């Protein structure tokens, strides 16, 4: 982001679906969207993955974002967690944490709260 | 790969967003090869050397 | 030294008409012509040589001698480079260059001399390609599309075969029977 | 392994059979006491061929720490009155001339009883020292494996 | 004419430009560039090189150095490093530190060390060289290499029995012991006597736990010889032969 | 002599350390890594914390980099993982632990040091001095 | 109109772009219709895809985003050269003439004691 009043400009537009024509928001939560970009400008993505290794792309929707006539459309088809290959593609497109921290000694303790990796699953 | 820079650019010293570097590129390739694959993914890297067997270690991004 | 002739055997050809009208090469303007079109025709089905040669033989003339050409079961993409593609007073046609031409010094390029260096090159197969790739691209660009209204023709042209005196020579026209397009589309479609 | 290939491995038994082998440095190469330079004498001045045998001897004892300090569990070392001087039986031996023998004899000259007193006086539960005895009864056993 | 460099051409090159007077000012480039410096393994250091961080890092203010090496490991002198560039660099500067505990050998061992280079006051024969009793460490405290009896002992001097020998009949027979011993270790091994134990674990000594360190490439291939004889396979890690000229 | 501990090293002008042989050395360049990473030591540390492309780390061998590369990057990981848990299994970790008063932004800078451990500045010192010659080609006259 | 279709992978962006050829037909039958293409591999496989769904692609120009920006700037701009004057190796060759003349000025000190030293015209290049 570059100012709080680019914030609620960039929270005015939103995306249309190009085949069922419903309107859907750019955040996950349009309320919290001012405590995710933090003071100098930078979002704190929950996927580590896409924070370490999508730089060009934050760029690239960052100038995407900062053209006045540009018609946004969203045709996103949603992958079926079931393998370790689509869990990692969901965990990305979602945009949340899975990786399991354990800041407290209940989370560290206790090993079943991730997600469960069948031993067939040859996807990755 | 990272590249070193030619030392006398002033687009090192100061980056902008429509910027070409070899380093970001890469592991936005990687992430790009992560994301289109769609059934099975391969990733094989030299982990042990042939000469003395010392131990190799990956890249960062795997 | 040989760029003086170069120049004015070039205006002679470009002089000489290639059309069963009399249509020269100076009447098409720019947006009328398409150089080196490129395609990509898919193709699902096993493409089998017996099945397709006496489908071939059953309409194209050219097709009396030549043997048949061998080649495996090819299922995926034929790629292709039409060299020209033009309209003419609401009808298109293809153009195409040959220039090797190296047996032949004096005016002998008559009609049976070409009709011998199609069947002894093959050249009626891909000429055939590129009919089929030219009516379907008509068929998907243009609705309401008809082969017999908007097709032309196809034109070779032999460059060492023109003749100042002679406008038959060099020039090869052919049409097919429109009726071989279709039954090579349902083959090539599955 | 090399001693210069072993810097830095681990290993948990090491045997040195040929740590008390030295070799005498013939070149004068040295390095100044004073000024830290490197100076090379051309002439054959016995103080220049002293002060670089003096370097040869310290980089023989290092190689003698290194090879040492590469052990976790034993090492076992090899020591004999190794005589470098064409002289059979002149009194003395050159074991002080080597890196082993320096801390042994304490940089002093001895012969070979002296050496295995020297051997002898630093005994401890750590150290212990026995005679080299050759002799051979069998090979090895194969102990193989069903496939 | 070529345009051409070598390995130690940019130590020359790089000593030539801080050399000069302009050059100085490139150091505060290098000033600029890392205002840091942890060089390790500096008893292999040219010099040209001790030239160089001298030239760097002298005395400036808000830059470190931290120069982490071993004066006692310096056996590169045929290479071109210098330990006098060391006792220099130990003129030099003012602050020392030194590593108090060691974690990789058996405290038996560490004790045989610290009595064999400890009996006189400058062992390494140097002034500027101190020798200092290191420490073991109390996590590996009960290593014990157990033969089919008693425990056998850290440092084992095989004393050769004799007046006076010579070169290679000595090494002959340093081989033919060592290859008894190796044997023997190998034979006591497969049958669970001869064992490495820690505290209560115990392991089997296989055939690459026993190594044998050697100096040069002639007396490798006679322990290799005098190893092969008894039906025991050895590898030679520091063979540098190239495969073409087999 | 004196005794050296990783977490009182006075990072200001020369030092000189002498690690013995079997000792944890590359332990050791690695705890000052994180020190001069962190920005700790109170009255002996540096005066600002610094970046992974301003710590300069010079060994000889290609292999020994290659080794110490790895092994900081661990160590950053551990770190990181023992900062958000605010909890280790480590005693120089758990001192190290102890010297911060704040978790957040000194686990912000171990991540950020996870990520631009790519561009670490460890090379050896034929690479250090090519890439001295290559950078700044003007004040030292090469091609 | 200006619009950037957001998706996870390739297919539902080649799904959307049929709609839209199967939905928008073009008027004049020879005008050629502009992919823009990362590279030549993915021009093929975009041939490929669009061969799988119409059964034909022919006549669909592939260029590269610099030749595509070079071919705007000549249909819409008139009279401009085909070669620029500001190529890499035809600036090498004018600053190969243009700074041994300002090597008497002061902002080039930086140069001069680059330059002046030894030069056989290699540095100079």
């Amino acid at each position: 982001i570059k100012d709080p009043a680019y914030l609620a400009k960039l929270l005015t537009r939103q995306r249309r679906h190009s085949f069922e024509d419903r309107e859907l928001p750019l955040f996950r939560d349009s309320e919290n969207a001012g405590q995710l970009f933090n003071s100098d400008g930078e979002q704190d993505v929950g996927n580590p993955l896409l924070a370490s290794w999508g730089k060009l792309g934050r760029d690239y929707i960052y100038l995407l974002s900062d053209l006045e006539s540009s018609q946004e459309l969203d045709a996103f088809v949603d992958v079926t967690p079931d393998n370790l290959l689509h869990n990692i593609q969901s965990d990305i497109l979602e945009l949340e944490n899975r990786a399991v921290a354990g800041v407290n000694i209940e989370e560290f303790s206790r090993s079943d709260n991730k997600r469960p990796l069948d031993p067939l699953d040859s996807s990755i | 790969r990272q590249l070193a820079p030619l030392g006398f650019d002033l687009m090192s010293q100061k980056p902008k967003r429509g910027d070409r570097s070899r380093r970001d590129d890469d592991r936005y390739l990687f992430l790009e090869a992560l994301i289109s694959a769609q059934q099975k993914l391969y990733i094989s890297y030299i982990g042990r050397s042939i000469q003395d067997n010392s131990e190799r270690f990956p890249s960062v991004l795997v | 030294q040989w760029e003086p002739v170069l120049t004015e055997w070039i205006t002679a050809v470009l002089q000489a008409p290639l059309n069963e009208t009399g249509v020269s090469l100076s009447q098409l303007s720019a947006r009328n012509k398409q150089v080196e079109m490129e395609f990509y025709l898919p193709i699902s089905e096993p493409l089998i040589a017996s099945q397709l040669d006496t489908l071939i033989r059953q309409f194209d003339p050219l097709s009396a001698g030549c043997p048949p050409l061998e080649f495996m079961q090819v299922r995926g993409m034929l790629k292709g480079f039409i060299d020209l593609v033009f309209r003419h007073e609401g009808r298109y046609y293809l153009l195409a260059y040959k220039s090797n031409w190296l047996g032949e010094d004096s005016s002998a390029y008559t009609q049976q001399a070409m009709a011998a260096a199609m069947q002894a090159h093959r050249y009626d197969l891909q000429y055939q390609l590129y009919t089929l790739a030219l009516h379907r691209y008509l068929r998907h660009r243009i609705a309401d599309y008809d082969y017999e209204h908007h097709f032309g023709g196809v034109i070779y042209l032999f460059l060492r075969g023109v003749d100042k005196e002679h406008p038959q020579q060099g020039i090869y026209t052919t049409r097919p029977n429109a009726g071989l397009i279709a039954l090579m589309d349902e083959m090539f479609a599955g | 392994v090399t001693i210069h290939k072993s810097k830095g491995l681990e290993y948990p038994l090491v045997w040195l059979p040929f740590i008390t082998n030295f070799r005498v440095q013939e070149q004068a190469f040295y390095h100044d006491r004073h000024s830290f330079e490197a100076v090379l004498d051309l002439n054959a001045a016995p103080e220049s061929v002293d002060l670089a045998e003096a370097e040869r001897l310290a980089e023989d004892l290092r190689l003698l720490y290194v090879a040492l300090t590469r052990s976790v569990w034993h090492c076992s070392l090899g020591v004999a009155p190794l005589v470098r001087r064409r002289g059979d039986k002149k009194g003395d031996t050159d074991v002080h001339q080597s890196a082993l023998g320096r801390l042994l004899q304490k940089g002093e000259p001895q012969d070979a009883a002296g050496l295995r007193t020297c051997i002898e006086a630093l005994c401890d539960d750590d150290i212990a020292w026995q005679t080299a005895q050759t002799g051979d009864n069998q090979p090895w056993q194969v102990n193989d494996v069903s496939t | 004419r070529r345009g051409e460099l070598g390995f130690d051409d940019m130590l020359s090159r790089l000593d030539s430009a801080l050399r000069s007077e302009s050059g100085e000012v490139l150091a505060a480039a290098i000033r600029t560039r890392f205002p840091v410096a942890m060089i390790d393994e500096f008893q292999d250091t040219d010099p040209q090189q001790y030239r160089i961080f001298r030239r760097i890092w002298h005395h400036q203010p808000e830059t470190a150095l931290l120069l982490i090496g071993d004066p006692k490991q310096a056996i590169y002198a045929f290479r071109g490093a210098d330990i006098f560039t060391y006792m220099k660099a130990r003129s030099e500067v003012h602050a020392h530190y030194t590593l108090d505990t060691n974690w990789r050998s058996a405290p038996g061992m560490v004790n045989s060390v610290n009595k064999l280079f400890s009996q006189t006051d400058d062992a390494f024969m140097f002034r500027e060289i101190p020798f200092i009793p290191v420490k073991s460490a109390g996590k590996n405290q009960a290593l014990r290499f157990v033969f089919k009896g008693e425990t056998q002992p850290a440092m084992k001097m095989w004393l050769m029995e004799g007046e006076s020998c010579g070169v290679g009949d000595y090494q002959s027979t340093m081989a033919q012991v060592c290859a008894a011993q190796i044997r023997d270790w190998l034979q006591a091994g497969q049958r669970g006597e001869a064992l490495l134990m820690n505290g209560d674990d115990a392991r089997p000594v296989r055939a690459s736990d026993i190594s044998v360190l050697v100096r040069s490439r002639q007396e490798a291939a006679q322990v290799r010889d005098a190893l092969t004889l008894l039906e025991i396979p050895s590898v030679y890690l520091s063979n540098r032969d190239s495969v073409f000229e087999t | 002599a004196e005794t050296l501990d990783p977490l009182r090293l006075p990072l200001q002008g020369e030092r000189l350390i002498e690690a013995s042989a079997g000792t944890g050395k590359t332990f050791t360049i690695a705890a000052l890594y994180l020190r001069l990473l962190l920005g700790l030591g109170g009255s002996a540390a540096f005066p600002r914390p610094l970046t992974v492309e301003e710590l300069l780390v010079v060994t000889f061998t290609e292999a020994a980099t290659a080794e110490l590369r790895g092994r900081i990057r661990s160590n950053i990981h551990e770190l990181r993982i023992a900062c958000l848990r605010e909890t280790t299994d480590n005693p120089l970790y758990e001192r190290l632990l102890e010297e911060i008063d704040d978790k957040a932004q000194a686990a912000q800078w171990l991540l950020l040091a996870e990520r631009q451990m790519d561009e670490a500045a460890v090379f050896t010192i034929h690479g250090f001095c090519q890439r001295m010659l290559n950078l700044n080609a003007f004040e030292s006259g090469m091609l | 109109m200006l619009r950037v279709y957001h998706s996870n992978r390739l297919d539902v962006l080649e799904a959307l772009m049929e709609f839209i050829v199967e939905r928008e037909r073009l008027d004049d039958p020879f005008e050629p219709e502009m992919i823009l293409v990362q590279s030549t591999g993915m021009a093929q496989w975009l041939q490929m895809t669009l061969s799988q769904k119409f059964g034909i692609a022919a006549n669909i120009d592939f260029p590269l985003p610099a030749s595509f920006i070079w071919d705007m700037f000549v249909r819409v701009l008139p009279e401009i050269p085909k070669e620029s004057a500001f190529n890499k190796q035809s600036m090498s060759w004018k600053l190969m003439t243009l700074l041994p003349q300002l090597l008497e000025r002061e902002d080039f000190t930086l140069l001069r004691h680059y330059l002046t030293d030894d030069s056989d015209k290699r540095k100079l290049f």
